[PDB]
RNA sequence: ACAUAGCAUAUCAGAAGGCACACCCGGAGAACUGAAACAUCUUAGUACCCGGAGGAAGAGAAAGAAAAUUCGAUUCCCUUA
RNA sequence: ACCGAUAGUGAACCAGUACCGUGAGGGAAAGGUGAAAAGCACCCCGGAAGGGGAGUGAAAUAGAACCUGAAACCGUGUGCUUACAAGUAGUCAGAGCCCGUUAAUGGGUGAUGGCGUGCCUUUUGUAGAAUGAACCGGCGAGUUACGAUUUGAUGCAAGGUUAAGCAGUAAAUGUGGAGCCGUAGCGAAAGCGAGUCUGAAUAGGGCGUUUAGUAUUUGGUCGUAGACCCGAAACCAGGUGAU
RNA sequence: GAGGGUAGCGGAGAAAUUCCAAUCGAACCUGGAGAUAGCUGGUUCUCUCCGAAAUAGCUUUAGGGCUAGCCUCAAGUGAUGA
RNA sequence: UAACUUGGGAGUCAGAACAUGGGUGAUAAGGUCCGUGUUCGAAAGGGAAACAGCCCAGACCACCAGCUAAGGUCCCAAAAU
RNA sequence: GACAAUGGUAGGAGAGCGUUCUAAGGGCGUUGAAGCAUGAUCGUAAGGACAUGUGGAGCGCUUAGAAGUGAGAAUGCCGGUGUGAGUAGCGAAAGACGGGUGAGAAUCCCGUCCACCGAUUGACUAAGGUUUCCAGAGGAAGGCUCGUCCGCUCUGGGUUAGU
RNA sequence: UAGGCCCAAGCGACUGUUUAUCAAAAACACAGGUCUCUGCUAAACCGUAAGGUGAUGUAUAGGGGCUGACGCCUGCCCGGU
RNA sequence: UCCUAAGGUAGCGAAAUUCCUUGUCGGGUAAGUUCCGACCCGCACGAAAGGCGUAACGAUUUGGGCACUGUCUCAACGAGAGACUCGGUGAAAUCAUAGUACCUGUGAAGAUGCAGGUUACCCGCGACAGGACGGAAAGACCCCGUGGAGCUUUACUGUAGCCUGAUAUUGAAAUUCGGCACAGCUAGCUGUGUUGGCUUUCUAACCCGCACCACUUAUCGUGGUGGGAGACAGUGUCAAGCGGGCAGUUUGACUGGGGCGGUCGCCUCCUAAAAGGUAACGGAGGCGCUCAAAGGUUCCCUCAGAAUGGUUGGAAAUCAUUCAUAGAGUGUAAAGGCAUAAGGGAGCUUGACUGCGAGACCUACAAGUCGAGCAGGGUCGAAAGACGGACUUAGUGAUCCGGUGGUUCCGCAUG
């Protein structure tokens, strides 16, 4: 049986070797400082892509 | 799965939907064409 | 077997990482942080400025040299020279 | 009371039961387990039970797919993935 | 490139049979004389069973518990050795007496001295008074299919590659270019392109550009399947039982 | 003593959690079924080279796990390590 | 004589005693809890009568060869009455 | 010729022997194959040989493949054999003698004497069990001993209904 | 072969039954007492329904609690469920 | 006097209930924690989960006498079965190999095996029970598992049943009481049409475990006839509330073993061993915000106290003079800082901005803070410059899902 992704990866996009997450804790409250609200771009994921790459395979 | 810890695809949020139609042209670069001769056409017939 | 009494507080902070992060004669850059402190341990000198309360951070380029300027302040600078 | 249930004779062989119940079609239909517990979910419309046929059953002759220029009943195999 | 009697169906053998259960239902063991029955006429001890001769046969040391006959284990005379001794049974010195080899710095026995608390699992640690084994045989635990990523191999090179089917010693070779991956990325998307994206910005940033990918396979490891074996109380269906 | 009835989510009980084919806080026999087991026990031939940890963070987590730390081959960079 | 970057494969997350700086305990423990060293774990030999943790020292195998470390030198037992 | 290095668990990395089968090449086998027993031999290990017995018919060696491939532990499974051991136990109780049979007699058969139940160890009927019933013959196995005997083996027989 | 007896307390009134196979009791039943439900296809149960028990019975009779012969007796609170 | 719905009456009472307790006192015995009678000082009796007494009864529980005896001080001997010796037959649990001594000591802290002594020739039968942590059951006690079962309840979510409405089967007639659509008059009434309900009243549906007749000789059933109920019920469909009767289920961890008590994240010291780091149920404290000015800028000023006197006298609420290095103050707890002020006033104003960011520190990760300078628009200042919140360090919470305001973006033939 073919290797089954599983849908959690609506949530990084390959960029030509390694992953790109957006970057957490987003909405929901905004009590807080003025210029860590301005830290709203995306990362690229650490390497702790040794515990899943066998669950985002075939996004390629 | 980190052990009751959520795991890492739990705290990263979700954005973006794909398309219906994403029209995905075949990208043929301009170096490519530098191997033929008489200038006549290129055309989706002969440029496959 | 006795009912022991309760303790009260135990209830420590976390901790915060202070001191020196560079140290006497090297090569720092532009952006990096000298020194930092819950305070002013150490004041700035010249082409080094301060930041909130904290955080002695070098203007430009250049190699530090730690220094006294009274009896008992002390003052950081960075000469870009070379 | 008029006829019908009912009742009495004579013909007929139609049925019932069994099957390898392997494969199929409808009726009815669990839980252990996975989620590191568990109730929506999943194990699965799976196993047990019952009904009807066949050497194959079901599907089937567009109130369809499609969007270009359209081709064309159903089933099955490979890719789409 | 399936097993050869503890394997193979449970069942090679008058097997779902003996046998256990009231019942529903469980469920074994047990193959081989020789080429041919030529299956020991006769003689002797014994009531017989057995046995010694004779006899058949290449072989009865092949006698119907029958080819081959290993170990535990119970025995028979023997060469060395033992009744003043403290012992996880050996090992290393070494006397005396007996035997002569796949002929080599020879084999067996050992009066007396040094040295010394078996094995495996489990542990911070074990001789352990922690667990496990009566002993000897036989059986008995990382496998396969499908994928993903990795190095090692081998074809071809900006190119590499066939699936199902159809022909064909169930021939692994011919055709089949539907598809997949790669030659270009960026952004959620429209769209743009060697560069885009956020952005008022040609400012600054993040990800790219300068080229090696690809097909099959030997390894190491993951995923889905029971997925290293052996073990639970316990749950839910469908029935048999008031002797 | 002879016939008979009541069957598991049930039956019977002068009530004890007693009895139901040498039993029972829910009988037995098959089938789902090789249930699951973060728990014990077991894992078989030989020799060379190198060879640790028993800590940190977070967890319905404390005898389990994931990442960093410490070892190992293979490539590189190569004077950065003592 | 290492170090670091990348990529395959793990194992550990039950430690212990000594020597010293400390909390808790009662300047009690072979106690518990941190720092910091060593050894054992995963290390056999020689000494401490025997004795994982103390003292010397790291076993590739042979030989009926010599110096030495820690501890010793009347006898059991090698060496000075 | 040097020069250094070689304790070691969990675990990582290489080189290796042996077992069963197939493919190809090349052999040994009634002048004695595989296994079995014995031996002082050879390789650094796993292991490889060679003579001599027993054995009666199918095996090696080189290369290369594929795996149901290696045993000392799982209170493992099955089949054998021991230790305990000539030890505990012979499953209530009154027998003694004479004769006979017999190859063999405390145990079987005949006699007298003795004891034992006697609202039962007596005489009958159903329930069950299914040849155990009787005669003749036998002694392997069964009977907790023995055996000539039997509820066991062998051969041949036995049950009659109008009430 | 055929009964030991007496005095005096505690819980049960009694005869009876129970944990086969460690408990025979001070437990359970019992006649009596009392509250509440039930007007007849009764309520209450068993069954999905049909059927049946109650009952071929009719409130002086049925099912359900709680006490346990007889004697003297059963005091106070309707805020809460 | 305070509160409750009321505050325990009768009768018993150190009892099957009395902790302190062998309560004190009286009988019984010479001696009496148990028994008997009384006391009330009922930890915590009490009136149908019944109180107090009761003749008869019990294989009942407790105490005391008499008769009697090997129960005992104190054992002895007789009879029989086994045990023992010989003939017959002949098992079993167990078992790493064994030629298996004792002392003191060391050791995983209780030795047949080890060190040091001491004492013992080889071999069997009859007994005894101190060891071999002897055998027998993968300890039932305790504690763990994100293991199961059975039971309970105002745990959560459900469900068999049961009660009540709507609407169908389901028809006729009347009375009324309405709202709504119109007219006319004095907010309110007449007619006037939709239009719901509400009471009744019939009769063909439906039901009658309702009597008679036929199938038939039959309590079921089918059919007619007469009766009684009647558009209700019974039945389906949808909706509410009841619902331990019955089912799947959850019920945390830390812990000098566990429940009990207390804790669970951030901030600040000390322990912490002069960088950073560094535990314990070790010692001390806080927080889950506050401020339109207590933020930004430009100027200017220096303190709490100690004296010394002066209408009122706090010892001390104002006023001056002099000596005052920080002994005051900083919105908040502590440490580190501050007299260039980062403290106190006075004038203007919103930088408590938008798009960003070279590079660092910390770190498993997610997070977390510090940022020179760059553009656009400013505020204050004469200008140089400062300003992307408060002297720092606390004052907070991933994802998913939903709401509101924009949007050059997609919008499943085309719009
Ligand atoms: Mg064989
Ligand atoms: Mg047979
Ligand atoms: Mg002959
Ligand atoms: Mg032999
Ligand atoms: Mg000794
Ligand atoms: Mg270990
Ligand atoms: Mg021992
Ligand atoms: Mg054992
Ligand atoms: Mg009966
Ligand atoms: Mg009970
Ligand atoms: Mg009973
Ligand atoms: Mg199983
Ligand atoms: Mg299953
Ligand atoms: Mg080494
Ligand atoms: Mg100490
Ligand atoms: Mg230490
Ligand atoms: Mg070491
Ligand atoms: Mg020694
Ligand atoms: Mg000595
Ligand atoms: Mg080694
Ligand atoms: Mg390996
Ligand atoms: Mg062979
Ligand atoms: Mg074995
Ligand atoms: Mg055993
Ligand atoms: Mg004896
Ligand atoms: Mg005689
Ligand atoms: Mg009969
Ligand atoms: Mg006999
Ligand atoms: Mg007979
Ligand atoms: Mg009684
Ligand atoms: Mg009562
Ligand atoms: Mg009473
Ligand atoms: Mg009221
Ligand atoms: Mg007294
Ligand atoms: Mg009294
Ligand atoms: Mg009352
Ligand atoms: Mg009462
Ligand atoms: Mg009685
Ligand atoms: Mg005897
Ligand atoms: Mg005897
Ligand atoms: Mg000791
Ligand atoms: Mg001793
Ligand atoms: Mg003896
Ligand atoms: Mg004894
Ligand atoms: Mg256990
Ligand atoms: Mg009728
Ligand atoms: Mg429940
Ligand atoms: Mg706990
Ligand atoms: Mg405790
Ligand atoms: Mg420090
Ligand atoms: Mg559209
Ligand atoms: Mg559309």
């Amino acid at each position: 049986p073919k290797m089954k992704t599983h849908r959690g990866a609506a949530k990084r996009v390959k960029r030509t070797a390694s992953g790109q997450l957006k970057r957490s804790r987003a909405f929901t409250s905004h009590l807080f400082a003025n210029k860590s609200t301005k830290q709203k771009r995306q990362l690229r994921k650490a390497r702790l892509v040794s515990k899943s790459d066998m669950k985002r395979v075939k996004q390629l | 799965f980190e052990g009751g810890q959520l795991p890492l695809f739990r705290r990263l949020p979700k954005r973006g939907f794909t398309n219906i139609n994403r029209k995905e042209y075949a990208i043929v670069n301009l170096d490519q064409l530098n191997k033929f001769e008489d200038g006549t056409e290129v055309t989706p017939a002969l440029l496959v | 077997k006795k009912g022991v009494s309760s303790t009260k507080n135990g209830r420590d902070s976390e901790s915060k990482r202070l001191g020196a992060k560079r140290a006497d004669g090297q090569f720092v850059t532009g952006g990096s942080i000298l020194y930092r402190q819950r305070g002013t341990k150490i004041y700035p000198g010249e082409n080094v400025g301060r930041g909130g309360d904290d955080t002695l951070f070098a203007k430009i380029d250049g190699v530090v040299k730690f220094e006294r300027k009274g009896r008992d302040k002390k003052q950081v600078s960075v000469y870009a020279v070379a």
